[PDB]
RNA sequence: ACUGAACUCCUCACACCCAAUUGGACCAAUCUAUCACCCUAUAGAAGAACUAAUGUUAGUAUAAGUAACAUGAAAACAUUCU
């Protein structure tokens, strides 16, 4: 197995010079061996990617999927440790930079089929990972406008060369 | 030149800001207790004259930050970005409280100030504009008013519908810019130094310094635009969602100079009004 | 430098968790500068464990950062005067005199203020409870 | 019918990451001005409803103790009274359910 | 095609649907407040209103008595229906029940509702309250109202 | 393949031939083992050919280490900063000689696909063709079907 | 486990290569790396450039004042290259001015000055020094050598060449290693100008010629999003230069640029530099 | 007329385009001798090389989050009702 996510909280950066932008805090948290399909968990993770901590908690509190409660618990734990151990000033000043689901260690069980035949069930388990970055959530990428998009087209036109010649 | 006037006023504004910040150095932990109905009993230890009710809201949650428009620090309305001074009790006021009258007044003043900025930076250079005052009118009045004296070259000119729509477009540009409402409790001396040119603002500053016990005056700035505030204002200009400069009525008793009252109407994001209701409000905001 | 190998011999086991626990995952730039008054012993008492109380009034500098290298306690340049009552303990055959505990008197002045603000939740209320 | 070819991860991603399959962001979530709890606009506040359910359960336990047996539904109105409360004039001729706690602020 | 079909298909059939609604209605008459899946509450609300009307019809009315006898599986509730609920709503003409949506059932995430008979002794539900008349929008509308009243 | 490999354009380092030719190879470092059949050829090269090469290429500094790491090698460093490391494992004296001469004659530019066999900074003397070369003009610049 | 060592060692070597690629070590000056002999390197520098530098002068040219200061600071716990760099910069500027004024007699003094500034600027000289190995032999206090220090050292080297072999050889050196840096370059790619139309008007006034008439010679796709406009400048109904562009203003500006190139004799098809 | 091949010419280089089969030059890794003592060399050996046997074992995919499966109702969780 791999347990690199846990180690990511223990990296100490060198002290910053006074004339240096304040490095945003980063909190890595995980729950391992959740009795839930990683494929089902992925939808919740994707849902809350890039959202503020409060917005993510609000969205998860009203979601019917089982994984929503687990993700909410993980997010609340991440917030608590961000305040206690990672010197985050405001609880709400956190956004989900990364949230993914990973395969867990699964168990194989037998499903009995109808003619003395069978299948192999997998008691599926998943991991859930979050990185919480301090600061307001980064603005959503603006849709590209006709002006910019035509600018790109004209740049492509100008890039043209006379190919296969002197 | 008007650009030079704005530049020097901003320079004085920043000078006073730095002066007060230096006057309050280091960090003195002041205890501010949330006396609000929700989350009661919480305490924030805060940096004296540095932290703000906005910072307290940030500690509470993002919902408080987005929904809170004013603060009753010790029963008095404080701007969300006005540095806290002493340990106190704090309660956050939103637009949907049972009695939001204070929040309504603050929104009304802030909308008037935005109108003032738009007016001062609308007309062509040759014409001269003098922002006399933002009369304090009840919300029931249906339109926030800002009083301005235009040039004699324009005393015979009334804005067209397209001019009014350009004013609204400038106001919406300001809203989109989303500039915070900076505050300063500034003594009448520095206030007068900043507004030396504007006779109207000078005498208004004198009036305010008379009314209050000391000579402390409320200066407010959105961006590059500084004005005397009748009271606390909104945190940011993005609180406004629907905004319209509706009319310009020339006050009837104008012998010395012609005072034009720019009337407009606004509603915040929290209290958006349907299109038809908004049209009716616009109609009634032209009186 | 988080020299825990030397710190184990330098401080008692009763003191080491205090010395090294809360400081984990954060850089400290503690430094010493000339003392203000000479250190002198205060009192001593006593299978058998030695115990010496020494009074020091020195001058020190602190700068505690985060995992991310952003200051969170004390200026690194401006020194502060520190009054400490340090209690050493010794093992009585090969043990030495190691820091055992620092006695903070109730009348000691408050420590340095912290840069960041803090929220302190009030009593959480159950559904059937009401705030009073 | 059986699949004729294994479906590639690229096709599978195009399918299972489609917006139709993605969870939609809910925009009817807000804060209950009473207690500041999160709620959906059309749904009751979960915390407030839990308060009411617990109080209702206690009142109903008192009612059950008073009735003492199945099929003992009273033919008269009921009134809940808390500590330091007295039956009013209109509370006359109504069975009194006595609660040992004080009157909740939200209960009127 | 189910154009104009007003009755949900519940339970194991028509009789089972009637029995399910009957049990829900008996619970409602007994407790004056019931949690159940939203659709079942919605189906049973009309029957609850009709029972209140039948109770208004009077204790001595044979048809009302037979309807109550069928619809209340616990017979101690029939005196309650004819002597508590019906007198309670004698003044009203309708809207005897209050139905509100409740957070989804934790078990199966079902859409849940609470239905109560208005005027019960139980603690009031957290009803939804409209915005205060003192809000900015409401004050502007009050200004419109006053101006319209004065002008016309 | 070309599509699975980087490509560049024909070029010199600093216009290497315009004013004068500057040999781009500047350093050779031969790590050779005293003992070991792998470096026997390298030893013979150091004995019999390295001195003549050095005096033939005065601009190339040649180091001989006599203490290699993991294989006997020759590291060629060019003026443009490129470093080309070539194993001289089990190579004969003549093989090492040819390899070293190739390194000497070669430039530091990457040995990847060269898009064009030629490179002109001034491809045109009479003016690059544009649609209006060879097109006659008309009186008053009137476009076709123009009224005036 | 499979018996054997060679596959495991090969895998370790591959892992080490990948590690160096992913987290390459911080750059280190060549002096601190193995296989370095300063005396041999500097003699090779001279022989590479085919010039008989005097070793003392070249050594002094490669040492910077900042290096001396750092060395003294370290010694607490040498002649710098300042005068040589000053001599080299002065001579290089004067001799580049000579080359350029001989090649382009019509080029105005401003154009010649800008060309010389381009050829002796930080970017060009930094590039030349880097690819001539000046950086490797440079003694500075910080690495990588900043472009200003690198330029100073390069001109110190030029001054050392001057003192060693003379103005003629130094002029050949400048011709070979700085005059070549303008090959393939465009006049206004080297000399940045604003308002080429105004500058052309000024030049024509100096020549006592009337202001040129801008006139649309050829056009295509006028109303589309990709127009082509050819604008020609006419002096007494005589075409002096025409230029293409997307808008009429751009075409006119670039036609002015073409006219300036033709007047200054710095045209694309001009006689190549003679070496 | 031009176009038109791996034909032919041209610059350079050449052992470097058949099945079964056959001849030959090399050679990965392993072990042994002796070296090297760094990661190799000369030899002697041999369970000495896998894009293919509905190959064996193990892992994980696809089909697929699909087919399928499950808890009568309310409630004071005492109880009552269907
Ligand atoms: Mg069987
Ligand atoms: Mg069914
Ligand atoms: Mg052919
Ligand atoms: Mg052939
Ligand atoms: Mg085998
Ligand atoms: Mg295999
Ligand atoms: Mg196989
Ligand atoms: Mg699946
Ligand atoms: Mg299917
Ligand atoms: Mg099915
Ligand atoms: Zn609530």
């Amino acid at each position: 197995i791999s347990r690199k996510w846990e180690k990511k909280n223990k990296i100490v950066y060198p002290p910053q010079l006074p004339g240096e932008p304040r490095r945003p805090a980063e909190i890595y948290h995980c729950r391992r061996q959740i009795k839930y399909s990683k494929d089902k968990m992925w939808y919740l993770a994707k849902l809350i990617r890039g959202m503020s901590i409060d917005q993510a908690l609000a969205q998860l509190e009203f979601n019917d999927k089982k994984g929503a409660k687990i993700i909410k618990e993980v997010l609340l734990e991440a917030q608590d440790m961000a305040v206690r151990d990672h010197n985050v000033e405001f609880r709400s000043n956190l956004y989900i930079a990364e949230s993914t689901s990973g395969r867990g260690q699964c168990l194989k069980r037998i499903r009995y089929h109808g003619r003395g035949r069978f299948g192999i069930m997998e008691k599926v388990y998943c991991h859930y990972f979050v990185k919480l970055v301090e600061g307001p959530p980064p603005p959503p990428e603006p849709p590209k406008t006709a002006v910019a998009h035509a600018k790109e087209y004209i740049q492509q036109l100008r890039s043209r060369t006379i190919v296969h010649t002197l | 030149s008007p650009t030079e006037l704005t530049e020097m006023r901003n320079d004085l504004f920043n000078k006073e800001k730095a002066r007060q910040l230096s006057l309050t150095p280091r960090t003195e932990k002041i205890e501010v207790k949330h006396v609000g109905k929700t989350d009661p009993g919480t305490v924030f230890v805060m940096n004296k004259n540095i932290s703000t009710p906005y910072s307290c809201a940030m500690h509470l949650s993002e919902w408080y930050c987005r929904k809170s428009i004013l603060a009753l620090v010790d029963g008095q309305p404080w701007d969300m970005y006005k540095p806290l001074t002493k340990s106190c009790e704090i309660k956050f006021l939103t637009f949907k409280d049972c009695d939001p009258g204070e929040v309504n007044k603050a929104y009304w003043r802030s909308c008037a100030m935005m109108m003032g900025c738009v007016i001062e930076r609308a007309f062509k250079d040759e014409y001269m504009v003098n922002l006399v005052r933002a009369p304090e009118v009840p919300v029931i009045s249906g339109a926030f008013c800002y009083d301005v004296v235009l040039d004699s070259k324009l005393d015979e000119w009334m804005p067209t519908k397209e001019n009014l729509r350009s004013f609204t477009k400038d106001a919406h540009a300001l809203i989109y810019k989303d500039l915070p409402f900076e505050t300063l409790e500034v003594e009448a001396k520095v206030a007068l130094e900043i507004f030396q040119h504007s006779k109207y603002k000078v005498d208004f500053i004198e009036e305010k310094a008379s009314q209050n016990p000391e000579r402390i005056v409320k200066l407010h700035r959105i961006g590059d635009f500084i004005d005397v505030s009748e009271g606390p204002l909104i945190p940011r200009t993005s609180i406004c969602f629907q905004y319209e400069v509706s009319a310009v009525h020339n006050l009837q008793p104008t012998q010395p100079s012609l005072i034009r009252r720019f009337q407009g109407v606004s509603l915040p994001v929290h209290l958006r009004a349907h299109f038809t209701i908004w049209d009716k409000l616009l109609e009634r905001s032209r009186k | 430098n988080s020299d825990h190998d030397r710190l184990h011999t330098l401080v008692t086991e009763h003191c080491f968790p205090d010395m090294t626990w809360d400081i984990k995952y954060k850089t400290v730039r503690w430094s010493f500068v000339e003392s203000l008054e000479p250190s002198h012993v205060v009192q001593v008492r006593c299978n058998v464990y030695g115990q010496i109380t020494v009074r020091m009034h020195t001058r020190q500098t602190l700068a505690i950062y985060d995992r991310f290298g952003r200051l969170m306690y004390g200026q690194e340049d401006v020194p502060k005067d520190v009054l400490e009552y340090v209690v050493f303990e010794k093992q009585l055959p090969y043990g030495s005199w190691r820091m055992h505990t620092k006695i903070v008197p109730p009348w000691a002045p408050p420590k340095q203020p912290i840069l960041k603000t803090v929220m302190i939740p009030g009593p959480q209320l159950k559904p059937e409870e009401e705030y009073e | 019918a059986a699949p004729k070819n294994r479906r590639t991860i690229e096709v599978n991603r195009c399918r299972r990451r489609n917006p139709q399959k993605l969870i939609k962001v809910k925009n009817n979530i807000d804060v209950c001005p009473e207690c500041g709890h999160l709620k959906q606009k059309h749904v009751l506040c979960a915390y407030c409803y839990e308060k009411v359910c617990k109080e209702t359960a206690e009142i109903r336990r008192q009612i059950g103790k008073q009735e003492g047996g199945p099929f003992k539904a009273p033919t008269i109105e009921t009134v809940v009274l808390y500590t330091g409360e007295t039956p009013s004039e209109q509370d006359q001729g109504k069975r009194i359910i006595e609660r040992d706690r004080k009157r909740p602020s939200w209960f009127t | 095609i189910s154009h104009g079909r007003v009755f949900r298909r519940m339970g194991l059939g028509p009789e089972s649907r009637i029995h399910l609604l009957r049990n829900l209605l008996t619970g409602l008459v007994r407790h004056e407040r019931i949690e159940a899946p939203w659709a079942r509450v919605d189906e049973m609300r009309g029957y609850a209103e009709k029972l209140i009307d039948y109770g208004k019809l009077g204790d001595t009315n044979e048809r009302a008595m037979r309807m109550a006898d069928f619809w209340l599986t616990e017979k101690d509730l029939i005196p309650k229906l004819f002597q508590v609920l019906a007198p309670r709503y004698k003044d009203q003409t309708g809207g005897y029940t209050r139905m509100l949506q409740i957070p989804n059932r934790s078990l199966d995430r079902a859409k849940m509702a609470v239905i109560e008979y208005k005027g019960n002794c139980l603690p009031p539900l957290p009803l939804p309250r409209r915005d205060s008349h003192l809000t900015l929008l409401n004050q502007l509308l009050q200004g419109l109202r006053q101006d319209l009243r004065q002008s016309q | 393949t070309a599509r699975g490999t980087p490509s560049r354009f024909l070029a010199s380092v600093l216009h290497n031939g315009l004013g004068r030719y500057v040999q781009q190879l500047q350093r050779l470092s031969f790590s050779v083992s005293r003992d070991g059949a792998s470096s026997r050829g390298a030893r013979e090269f150091v004995e019999r050919e390295v001195i003549d090469f050095a005096r033939r290429n005065p601009g190339v500094v040649i180091y001989v280490n006599s203490r290699p790491c993991c294989v006997p090698r020759v590291v060629a460093e060019y003026l443009n900063g490129a470093v080309r490391e070539e194993s001289i494992h089990c190579k004969s004296v003549e093989e090492i000689s040819t390899l070293v001469q190739k390194l000497a004659d070669q430039s530091g530019l990457d040995v990847i696909r060269i898009r064009k066999p030629f490179h002109t900074d001034n491809p045109s003397i009479q003016g690059q063709w544009h649609p209006f070369t060879n097109k006659p003009t008309t009186f008053r610049g009137l476009r076709p079907r123009e009224v005036q | 486990v499979k018996k054997g060592f060679r596959a495991a060692f090969r895998f370790q070597k591959e892992l080490e290569r990948q590690r160096l690629l992913r987290c390459p070590p911080p750059p280190v000056r060549r002096s601190e790396k193995p296989n370095w002999d300063y005396h041999a390197e500097i003699q090779a520098f001279g022989h590479r450039l085919q010039e008989n530098f005097s070793l003392d002068l070249l050594k002094t040219a490669f040492v910077n004042s900042c290096y001396i200061k750092s060395e003294e600071a370290k010694r607490q716990q040498l002649k710098s290259n300042q005068e040589l760099s000053e001599q080299g910069t002065s001579f290089s500027q004067t001799c580049l001015t000579q080359f350029l004024e001989d090649e382009y007699p019509d080029m105005p003094t401003e154009g010649i000055k800008n060309l010389v500034d381009f050829l002796t600027g930080e970017e060009v000289v930094c590039h030349v020094a880097r690819n001539l190995a000046v950086e490797q032999l440079t003694l500075s206090e910080e690495f990588p050598v900043p472009p200003a220090v690198l330029q100073q050292t390069f001109f110190a080297v030029i001054g050392a060449l001057l003192q060693s072999s003379g103005p003629e050889r130094t002029a050949l050196f400048i011709r070979d290693f700085l005059i070549t840096q303008m090959t393939g370059k465009e006049l206004f790619e080297m000399w940045k100008i604003i308002n080429p139309m105004g500058l052309l008007v000024e030049e024509l006034k100096k020549r006592n010629v009337s202001a040129p008439e801008s006139r649309l010679t050829r056009q295509s796709g006028g109303t589309t999003a990709l127009p082509l406009y050819f604008v020609g400048l006419y002096c007494d109904k005589k075409l002096i230069a025409e230029g293409p562009g997307e808008t009429v203003l751009v075409a006119e500006e670039e036609a002015a640029r073409v006219a300036l190139r033709k007047l200054y004799g710095f045209t694309e098809n001009r006689r190549p530099w003679n070496y």
